[PDB]
């Protein structure tokens, strides 16, 4: 469950980041 | 920024790393930097459940661990990932009330560098466990050449070769595998050429071994030079395994 975890963590992180606009505004 | 240790590190935090930085360009850049941002609780909120969970599955890992290294390193890097998410869940707050905060914008970086950041320890830490586990193979490997020396038997041979054979095929096993994962070419062509000459080496040991024996027994001349065949390559594998264990705990300057 330990790598399931990181790539989830990654996961929402890269959303985030899209939700500043990151890779989808800017 | 350093280059990340293994493929698998890299191809999980270079995403990350690589958003982030796009983050603080963005911020470091006036007019876009300005703009109203949106409310950032939802997305907020679900990085901390999901650090909550990565923390959950790390405290299980420390209660269940052999290795006391991992036991000590671990926590910390729970720490810091906690840390950074309270972070980013202060900004969403901010910016509830203020889409313009100023303050909000350093914690939305900060928060991310620190998560970025604390990820990375858990990785590397996770990563050096294995490298002790690697190491651990390699050392027996080690005490086992020094058991050579009083093989006397063809009997004691064949018991010897019957353990000798496995546990040199899983140390290969082993150093293939992880050389596969290095970032660093030279450290993966060390790793490749000593393991090589270990493996050349082996049937070397075996008939100077045999050599021995058979003199030993056949009461022939030259069993004194038998010995030293037999001592040189036990010398040779076991310097180019310390060679081996030296290389597995490399990290070069580019990392730190």
């Amino acid at each position: 469950d330990i790598d399931q975890m990181f790539s989830t963590l990654l996961g929402e992180m890269d959303l985030l980041t899209q939700s500043l606009g990151v890779d989808t505004l800017y | 920024m350093p280059v990340f240790h293994t493929r698998t590190i890299e191809s999980i935090l270079e995403p990350v790393a690589q958003q982030i930085s796009h983050l603080v360009i963005m911020h470091e850049e006036g007019e876009v930097d300005g703009k109203a941002i949106p409310d950032l609780t939802a997305p907020v909120s679900a990085v901390q459940a999901a650090v909550s969970n990565l923390v959950r599955v790390g405290k299980e890992t420390v209660q269940t661990t052999e290795d006391q290294i991992l036991k000590r390193d671990m926590p910390p890097a729970f720490i810091k990932v906690e840390n950074a998410c309270t972070k980013l869940v202060r900004a969403a707050q901010m910016l509830q009330a203020d889409p313009y905060s100023v303050p909000a914008r350093d914690y939305l970086i900060d928060g991310s560098r620190g998560i970025l950041s604390g990820t990375s320890d858990l990785l590397l830490t996770f990563d050096e466990a294995e490298v002790r586990k690697i190491i651990r193979v390699c050392k027996g490997i080690l005490e086992y050449l020094t058991v050579a020396e009083v093989v006397e038997t063809m009997e004691d041979l064949v018991t010897y070769t019957k353990n000798l054979g496995p546990g040199m095929t899983k140390m290969a096993k082993m150093i293939d595998e992880r050389q596969q994962e290095l970032t660093h070419q030279e450290h993966r062509v060390m790793l490749v050429n000593s393991m090589n000459t270990v493996k050349e080496l082996l049937p070397v040991l075996i008939s100077a071994m045999k050599i021995f024996v058979t003199t030993k027994n056949t009461k022939s001349q030259g069993i004194e030079e038998a010995l030293k065949n037999r001592n040189f390559t036990v010398e040779k594998m076991s310097a180019e395994i310390n060679e081996i264990i030296r290389v597995l705990q490399l990290t070069s300057w580019d990392e730190d």
